[PDB]
């Protein structure tokens, strides 16, 4: 039998001070004709997470006892890679060895191993197939693990809202260094849409700069040139020149930030909010939305692909042809080795913690 | 003023611009690695690096005619290797009576100039072609190559650098050199031996 | 010849410092056969024609010495009615006695009388063309002079967006007392629309509160009462118990109370913000948007009908057609006739001094 470990809540609240690590069995010996056991490879820390943990998000798994606790308790965690260890007698679509991440959020992935039905996983490519077919590429575990959620919001922001004229249509987007900024940047490079990209001043901004031009962003500013006044006519002139027009601003940040992408978007423009930095809300100048027809709207992937299993598979498998075609690269991960050091739930707390370095992996 | 900054002549010019003791602005496509190429350019002579989209921009020009102003010279010259819109850049940066002298055209677009440059300030445009000039100037070619050398030999100037593939009988000098044309936009290539 | 009076700026400003009375003549034993003089019988004052001569409002009237000035100047006001007095040997759509309005904007309104073309000019009845069709009410002047901006735009924001299911769907609107809050209250009365009233507190609120309902406010609630966390969930009632959905807000104010009529809708909401109340931008917590699907938009009369005379036509028609018979009212102005014995442009000076009293309406 298997002994695994999972990181679970029974009350929400921040994860430093709400997390545990539980030890439960799983029996793969006394496994029904559909089901299949995973291996964890790794999973992200995502916002969505955390904001999970935190209650303040309105999609969660429910608490139970199923982990062998006596107060009810919910997993944490909605992405990443598994590895298929062993499958059930009806099962045809899965087998051992098979690369495999959720079907559905709410699953799990801040664990070691889990035991669901083949219908809860989709199948992605492991490298070794990816080598029988003819690809020049495999999928690294990092990949894998993080394809669910970044890229795939990247991707349907900057296609399924407004259609941007390759070679001279504009994005504006802030949070440049985030990991959905760089999926949307390569994307944007990919499809020949133009991009600004806004970040943070920081001491290292040239260094910052040439990577995300290197990832695909036409131009990157900082937070002090979208607030200026005197900067906005410059940004103007980049759009004339190039023929098309900004029809899409990408915020996940608000306050200023989100005013200032807003007031570079030509006439008929349209925003998505997909994310927000703590208690700030969007903030958009009564002028904008009467003088020049601007729209501000929402994304959510979750709720987007809930019942569009067509719309989710088509984008899925653009960014693993993408990947295995060498033409996308991975928003990097700082990586930790659940290797017994520490407990699973420090390994998460930390990651937690340190989300400001970048985007945080835990590996197995 | 010169565009294709980044261009073995372009380099050539930087320096030769040091040497003289003539202020110059360089104008260069932007890349990821601006930064390193701005510092390049700079240390090779360039008095100011500026991008091609900075060359288009009508806020920006206010800027290098601050530049100008504080030297006490005037743009008088325009050097032209890529046409199209940088060529129109370049030459609205100069002051009255400025000349341009178009060498090359590094994408397939005319050389296009906005009718007020020739009628209100006096702009002539004119070409180069250094195979014609010194066909029947043998003195002057030879004055000017024996400078190149001297100052090469007083380690004044450098060599706009190369990409060396060397031939050794493997593969088909032909291939060697088919191979330097796709690899253009790298930078200059050199085939040894 | 007519002598005629003009209220002019020659240089944008604040109307006490920059307006002044040109006296110009027109020729009416010179028409051309298109051309149509016109008497004007009133104006209004809008804060729009306010923020124009401030120079603050991206539609204007050029700057021209048409009047007789040497410096180059522009009229003022957009709206207004007026009485047709000579046409042209060319024109049969208007008529001697005919009432009109302007056809577009930036024409010109604060002044004794114009000389435009047949095509400058839409057509209203009079009131004695109102009772010869068996109508039981004409239009007054009020009614016609502001006919053009508040009552349209209240039925476009009402029907142009959204599909309201009558006896079902809400829209919430702060707001609540101006003049479109009040024309949207009888609409919705009109086609059978629930709606909530959000309104500044005041002493005699429950007569105030009497008074939208009897307009056609479903229900009426405080500033504070938008804002507070304890009563929201009654609001939610009124709507569940229903049957329908609140699918649509109204926002002239933006801040918190922008905020607190998007929070009221359902999910898939659109929020139509089409004024300002000084300084305050449009503020949306980030959730809305991701969680809720809301979406925020803009609307401005002026430009959505530039270039749709089938849609300002079939609007106007509407419009008409209710006040004729006496299932619309507006709001009384406070009506200054020009006499002579006092300046033009001082009659509408103290009429943008005096505007929290009441909508000014100079008369002739
Ligand atoms: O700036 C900070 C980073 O750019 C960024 C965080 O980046 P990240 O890689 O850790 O996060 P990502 O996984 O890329 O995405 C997180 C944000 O997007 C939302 N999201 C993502 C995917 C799908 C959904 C959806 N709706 O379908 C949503 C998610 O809620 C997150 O908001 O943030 C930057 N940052 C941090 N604090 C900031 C800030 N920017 C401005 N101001 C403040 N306060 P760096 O590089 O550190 O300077
Ligand atoms: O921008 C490109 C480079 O700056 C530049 C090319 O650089 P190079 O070193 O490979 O070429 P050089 O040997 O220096 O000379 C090239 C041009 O000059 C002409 N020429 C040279 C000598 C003598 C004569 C003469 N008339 O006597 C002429 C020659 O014909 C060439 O035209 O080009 C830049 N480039 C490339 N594509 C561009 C462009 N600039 C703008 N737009 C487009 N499409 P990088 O550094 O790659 O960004």
């Amino acid at each position: 039998m298997i002994t695994a470990q999972a990181v679970l809540y029974t009350q929400h609240g921040e994860p430093k001070d709400v997390l545990f690590t539980q030890s439960f069995e799983i029996d793969d010996d006394n496994l029904a004709p559909n089901e299949v056991i995973v291996k964890t490879l790794g999973s992200p820390v995502n916002p969505s997470d955390i904001n999970q943990i935190q209650g303040v998000y309105p999609s969660k798994p429910a608490k139970t006892t199923g982990f062998g606790t006596t107060e009810p308790a919910a997993p944490c965690g909605n992405e990443g890679l598994f590895e298929v260890i062993k499958v059930g007698s009806n099962v045809s679509s899965l087998e051992a060895g098979d690369w495999v991440i959720p079907s559905h959020v709410n699953f799990g992935t801040w664990r070691t191993h889990a035991l669901g039905n083949d219908d809860d996983f989709i199948k992605l490519p492991n490298p070794a197939q990816s080598k029988a077919n003819g690809k020049p590429n495999g999928l690294t575990i990092n990949q894998g693990a993080t394809i669910s959620v970044n890229p795939l919001t990247a991707y349907l922001m900057l296609t399924h809202y407004v259609k941007l004229t390759p070679g001279k249509d504009w994005f504006i987007q802030n949070g440049g260094t985030s990991a959905v900024g760089k999926y949307a940047s390569q994307i944007g490079k990919l499809l020949n849409f133009n991009s600004i990209s806004v970040i943070r001043d920081r001491p290292n901004l040239d260094e910052v700069v040439a990577s995300l031009k290197e990832l695909g962003a036409t131009q990157v500013i900082t937070e002090d040139q979208n607030n200026s006044r005197e900067f906005g006519p410059t940004i103007k002139e980049w759009i004339k020149q190039s023929g098309g027009e900004a029809k899409l601003a990408l915020n996940c940040v608000g306050g200023k930030s989100s005013t200032g992408i807003a007031r570079k978007l030509n006439n008929n423009g349209l925003m998505l909010t997909y994310g927000g930095m703590s208690f700030q809300p969007v903030t958009i100048p009564t002028s904008l939305y009467i003088f020049k027809n601007f729209t501000s709207a929402g994304f959510w992937v979750t709720e987007l692909l809930k019942n569009n299993k067509e719309l989710k598979t088509s984008t899925l498998n653009q960014i693993i042809a993408w990947y295995e075609e060498g033409k996308l690269t991975d928003a990097k991960s700082i990586e930790t080795l659940y290797d017994g050091t520490k407990p699973l739930h420090e390994l998460y707390q930390d990651g937690v913690a340190n989300s400001k370095d970048g985007k945080q992996l835990i590996t197995y | 003023i010169q565009n294709g900054g980044t261009s073995a002549v372009g380099k050539y010019a930087s320096q030769i611009g040091k040497l003289l003791n003539f202020n110059s602005i360089s104008v260069i496509r932007d890349r990821p690695n601006l930064d390193e190429v701005v510092a390049s350019l700079k240390e090779l002579g360039a008095t100011q690096v500026i991008t091609e989209d900075q060359n288009n921009s009508r806020e920006f020009g206010p800027t290098i005619k601050e530049w100008i102003k504080q030297s006490g010279g005037e743009a008088k010259l325009a050097l032209n290797c890529v046409g199209g819109k940088s060529s129109t850049g370049i030459a609205r940066k100069l002051n009255n009576n400025g000349l341009m002298l178009t060498y090359g055209g590094m994408s397939f677009q005319p050389v296009t100039i906005p009718t007020s440059l020739y009628i209100f300030k006096n702009f002539t445009s004119a070409g180069f072609w250094v195979t014609e000039l010194l066909k029947n100037n043998k003195e002057l070619k030879t004055s000017t190559l024996n400078q190149i050398i001297a100052w090469y030999e007083e380690g004044k100037l450098t060599d706009a650098k190369s990409i060396e593939t060397l031939y050794d009988g493997t593969k088909p000098l032909h291939e060697l050199y088919q191979d330097g044309v796709a690899n253009s936009k790298d930078g200059k290539q050199l085939i040894t031996y």
